[PDB]
């Protein structure tokens, strides 16, 4: 047991270190066990300039960050035909939806991705926009381009009345 | 494989007038406003793909997915899903370009599947979608509040997670 | 007792209907009692077109302005100086933190408030925006006009490489 | 009244070289990178109004609000956070446009408060403060996460709130 857990925690935790380092440039990440498997499976991230700190002490943002490493890390050891992402950018700011973006957008080429976002950051660096919308209680749905969700977004964004 | 698209009918919701939601083989991105039917989507392929708990897809009663009566339209008589699945790199145990899986249910919470037209059961398709690297053990569906789970996770927990991948 | 109680709570729900109201177009909320005091509150709320439900069974981003609507109509019960919100915005899409946003603009020539916000929808509404920024585990602050905000985010935005 | 500035020296991530954030009387918006300090400011304020409870700024003990030594710079001495109100329609109990509270923790976890330079006790702050109608039980702070806490509360802890407001 001990033998095969710690050759997929180490396959694991491989990747958590590298995904990390792209999410968080100059930054790094390490899944230290707690007793080298009595106890648990803790995590340390130190992004660039600051101290190293358990994920537990990091900010929301950077929790909901280092929380997505681990999870990209987990599909990485067992890669899936295609993935559903519901809001994973909730927490994270402009920058940091960029680099998720950028990470999904290139592992794109090789599994599909169906990311539901109200961000537009996560949104302008898709392949396909599918807008859903409501009337009357019915959910309907539509193909929209990349200068038509835009303008939505930029009509909102203009001073109205 | 890939999703090409996907038919929901009477799901959620979505009502009587049958929906097709088609999906690029690369980066899709589902967007609109705060109560739109955005979930619902993806709740509509953890049903349609062997939809254990009707929890997880928020339903009191596994019924509950069936739509409800609006404005100017009745309630279903029934809820379904049909996703089609693009099978030319064969990820399936079968030889068809294209692999189709539908899924129904009913009032009374029967449920009835259906592969490339034939007659299924849900543990038949559950192979045919483990054989494709489909499962729920693969962790390739993260829920709209799953991100915030992870996150509250103690140590343990967490080392127990890593367990079940071993 | 519940002689004030209702005096109280009939302020505070007539608050939550009309701020609702305005956060939600064509739509309705109100605060009906279980026990017109014996069991608890709940809440129902009717958006343009869609059913009645109580708050639990609304969507996550109806839920979080349905719970605005509430805490906005506690405050308007009692008026303070200032507001300090850390991150309301977290779950509602660009057209909703917009609604939020306007609202906050109006109260906003009344009382003070202090929005912390990773959406741009929300800081381009304010009068002004302060940016927080670290460097070597230290934190700096600096006046950010609307323009230079923007040209901050259009750059994340862009495709660089 | 309403806020004017805020100085903070040696508080959280605010390092020892003192820093002034002045807000609008109307609205602020404070932006920022995920970590880089934006709810700190936040904490600075619940700290100096009286700061009740480290848990609540995110500390295990009082103490954990100084400034932690970094890369080209010592750990603070103690921490000290400044709030300028301005007092022009006189919504404290006192006469004069600027009223000042200042307030600083020491290792040690001792608190100092001064009122417009005079020292002052914390209950002393506290009515001042609660004659310019701020006070905890206004509900005018809301933290990061308290949203998502406000929906999951019960229609009975819901009930109880409003006993409060009572
Ligand atoms: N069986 C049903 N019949 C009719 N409408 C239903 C049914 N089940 C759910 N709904 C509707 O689905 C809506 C919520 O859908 P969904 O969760 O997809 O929204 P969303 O776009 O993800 O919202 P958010 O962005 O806030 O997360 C609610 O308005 C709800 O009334
Ligand atoms: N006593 C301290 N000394 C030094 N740094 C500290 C101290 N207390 C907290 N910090 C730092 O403050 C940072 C978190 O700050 P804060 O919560 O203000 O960030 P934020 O901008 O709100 O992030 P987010 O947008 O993710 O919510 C962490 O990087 C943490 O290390
Ligand atoms: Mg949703
Ligand atoms: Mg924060």
């Amino acid at each position: 047991k001990k033998n095969v857990f710690m050759r997929t925690f180490e396959a694991i935790s491989r990747n958590f270190s590298e995904i990390f380092a792209k999410l968080s440039p100059g930054g790094s990440a390490r899944l230290i066990l707690e007793n080298p498997f009595s106890g648990g499976l803790e995590i340390e991230a130190k992004p660039a300039g600051k101290d190293v700190k358990r994920i537990e002490a990091m900010s929301g943002g950077e929790k909901a960050l280092t929380a997505l490493a681990f999870v990209f890390a987990i599909q990485k050891f067992k890669p899936a035909p295609f993935y559903l992402f519901d809001q994973i950018d909730a927490h994270l700011d402009d920058a940091n939806v960029k680099r998720v973006a950028d990470l999904i957008k290139e592992s794109s080429k090789e599994s599909q991705f169906i990311v539901i976002t109200l961000r537009d950051v996560m949104m302008a660096n898709a392949d396909k926009i599918i807008g859903v919308s409501m009337r009357d209680g019915v959910s309907k749905v539509v193909s929209l381009s990349l200068e038509k969700a835009m303008k939505i977004l930029e009509e909102i964004r203009k001073k109205q009345g | 494989p890939y999703i090409e698209k996907l038919e929901l009918k009477g799901f959620k919701s979505y009502g009587n007038k049958k929906v097709v939601i088609p999906f690029s083989k690369g980066f899709t991105a589902i967007v609109g406003a705060n109560g739109s039917g955005k979930s619902n989507i993806g709740d509509a392929i953890l049903f349609v793909l062997g939809g254990l708990s009707a929890k997880a897809m928020r339903a009191s009663r596994i019924s509950d997915l069936i739509f409800a009566g609006s404005k100017n339209e009745p309630p279903a008589k029934y809820a379904e899903v049909a996703i089609y699945f693009n099978n030319e790199d064969r990820g399936f145990p079968i030889d068809e370009d294209e692999v189709v899986i539908r899924r129904r249910v009913y009032p009374d919470g029967r449920s009835s599947y259906w592969l490339n037209g034939r007659r299924a059961t849900r543990s038949e398709i559950l192979d045919i979608l483990t054989a494709a690297m489909i499962s729920p053990d693969g962790y390739n569906i993260v829920l709209q509040g799953d991100i915030t789970k992870f996150i509250k996770m103690s140590p343990l927990e967490r080392r127990l997670l890593i367990d079940d991948i071993s």
